[PDB]
RNA sequence: GGGAUAAGUGCUGAAAGCAUCUAAGCAUGAAGCCCCCCUCAAGAUGAGAUUUCCCAACUGGUUAUAAGAUCCCUCAAAG
RNA sequence: UUGGCACCUCGAUGUCGGCUCAUCGCAUCCUGGGGCUGUAGUCGGUCCCAAGGGUUGGGCUGUUCGCCCAUUAAAGCGGUA
RNA sequence: UAACUUGGGAGUCAGAACAUGGGUGAUAAGGUCCGUGUUCGAAAGGGAAACAGCCCAGACCACCAGCUAAGGUCCCAAAAUAUAUGUUAAGUGGAAAAGGAUGUGGCGUUGUGACACUGCGCCGAAAAUGUACCGGGGCUAAACAUAUUACCGAAGCUGUGGAUUGUCCUUUG
């Protein structure tokens, strides 16, 4: 069937992770910070956006 | 494993369409003249002027 | 020995234009895949399309005769385990007449290449309206 | 301007200079027939179609009288070692149409 | 209810009837409530 | 959280002066169905859209070059 | 299930119980919505609709089953050689 | 149009399904064993979706001819969106009983109600990859029952040509 689990390749894909919280906010650095721990590597491009819940 | 059934010479020659190897990449010598491969040393007469 | 053949050169192809106002969905689907196939000219032969391009519209103004509105349920499979979804022709009347009429129609052709390639002379559009002005579209009704 | 007769058990339609392959009749190379069994004339300026019409009849040469090309009828039965070949080659005699 | 393929008045107030093809009987105990003609 | 629903609850309502949830009509009603959440998705051959870029010279057309993309090379957050 | 037949397979279709991976049915164990109780309340019984997700760890025994210890919302019954 | 005798040469001794009469089994079995007929075996063609054994029908060969059989005529798919009259609302048609029941029509006997046949429908009606018990789309007539009209539909029959064997001698054709 389709759906099966085997081997491949791992990461990369899209992931959003939900209702995270704005710890603070510097400016004179355009810094934000979030409670916990986002998708990616360093150096890696996200996209922050207000919840849609 | 083994085959069930032996492989007919159009699917055989169509699973060879991707083994041709490709040019070397190679270029002209500004001081020879012959051709050289790019970024590499003339064989044929001396420096790499790199 | 002789017998008229028809060609790619000899073939001309006319637009029509049909309400589904009052209609049932078998009764229409069933003058207008003969339209497609084209089997209404004189000079019908099987193996290349002398067909017509329909064009039909008001198709959210279409009947169902009996408790078909709620029963009638359109399956449809998505290939993976438990991948089955349905619909009813009432949730689909409302929600997608376009493809109620496309899928009443095209399951009256025959499953062949020509078949394939005449379904899409057919352009279904719900409401009076289409963007196929340019073509000279004539007025059938049907019988 | 064409005409319907009927000849070897086929209608045919035929027009004023046609060749036409009819099966084998009995006249000789050369020598003129004429077809007596009319259906229809007609095309341009008359119509005239009946049970059958008296006159007008088909004045027509005949061209050539030969044998069509070779058909190798076969047929066989499986696991049963039952097979058949026959050779044909069906007469005819071709006309040139003169008259209507 | 009673969902039995034999629905029958028990008492004499239990009336036959129907309702989207199912046979039911409508009565004033609450125990006798049937359906399924 | 919205929409349509199952078993049920009905309102109105006659055929059948009555009653009657149903026949016409009108609601309500589930972890279920369809959306809402997350992800792939225009080879969706029905191949969609939006913005910006390039757009001459000789002979039906050909050419190379333009925008752009690679070959080759240094790499890693990728493999 | 225990069978009854002997239709395919004896120039070969590998048994049971576990493990990994599941998937499907519904004749629903839990959770969801109801009717009727010989339903005062907490808890039940029995029917009806419902398959979304869930549905444990051990002792003994090759064992399935099974009996037991301890929790659990529940420790479902079956098909898929 | 065979029958029989005398001789030469055999193959066959695992049969099957369906219809009907039985035994056995459980008024199970595509079970098993007998009688009876057919088809397959050794049979191609049309229909039953596909489907040796069911229905029609027995291929010498060729033709871009005609009439039909079973089966059919809205589209897939050739031919009736046929004609007359009625029934059925369940998608029954297009799977299943005991039992239940102010479903609906007909005729009938009763003193507005009750019953006797009755035609067609409802519930009873739950399974395992995917709708999945019309082949599909679709169908309220394209279902049902009855009754005349047409047409389609085979390698059947007829038409025309041809190839072989035979037997009459119209007339050695």
């Amino acid at each position: 069937f389709k759906g099966q689990k085997m081997p491949g390749r791992m990461g990369g894909n899209t992931v959003t992770v939900q209702n995270l919280e704005v710890v603070q906010v510097d400016t004179e650095n355009k810094v934000i910070l979030v409670k916990g721990n986002v998708p990616g590597p360093k150096k890696g491009l996200v996209e922050i956006r207000t919840s849609i819940k | 494993a083994v085959p069930k059934r032996r492989t007919s010479k159009t699917r055989k020659n169509k699973r060879r369409t991707h083994f041709k190897i490709s040019v070397p990449g190679m270029t002209e010598c500004p001081n020879c003249g012959e051709y050289k491969l790019s970024h590499r040393v003339c064989k044929n007469c001396g420096s790499y002027n790199g | 020995r002789q017998t008229f053949m028809a060609n790619e050169s000899n073939i001309e192809r006319k637009w029509y234009v049909i309400d589904a106002e009052g209609q049932t969905l078998g009764r229409l689907s069933s003058e207008v895949a003969s339209i497609l196939r084209g089997k209404n000219k004189v000079t019908y032969t099987p193996h290349v399309d002398t067909g017509d391009y329909v064009i039909v519209i008001n198709a959210s103004k279409i009947e169902f005769t009996g408790n078909k509105e709620t029963d009638k349920v359109y399956y449809r499979h998505s290939n993976h385990p438990g991948g089955i979804k349905s619909i009813t022709a009432g949730e689909l009347r409302r929600t997608n007449p376009e493809r109620l009429i496309e899928n009443s129609i095209k399951g009256m052709l025959p499953s062949t290449r020509l078949g394939e390639k005449q379904g899409k002379k057919l352009f279904v559009y719900g409401g009076a309206e289409h963007p196929h002005a340019a073509q000279q579209p004539e007025n059938y009704e049907l019988r | 301007m064409f005409a319907i007769i009927e000849t070897g058990g086929k209608q045919i339609k035929v027009e004023e200079g046609q060749e036409i392959f009819v099966e084998k009749l009995d006249v000789n190379e050369g020598d003129t027939f004429t077809f007596d069994k009319v259906l229809f004339v007609g095309g341009d300026s008359v119509k005239v179609g009946a049970p059958t019409v008296e006159g007008a009849t088909v004045t027509a040469t005949v061209n050539k009288q030969g044998r069509g090309k070779k058909i190798t009828v076969f047929t066989y039965k499986r696991r049963k070692n039952s097979k058949r070949k026959k050779g044909h080659r069906q007469p005819y005699t071709k006309l040139t149409i003169d008259k209507i | 209810m009673k969902v039995r393929p034999s629905v029958k008045p028990i008492c004499e107030k239990c009336k036959v009837i129907k309702r989207k093809g199912k046979v039911m009987v409508i009565c004033e105990n609450p125990k006798h409530k049937q359906r399924q003609g």
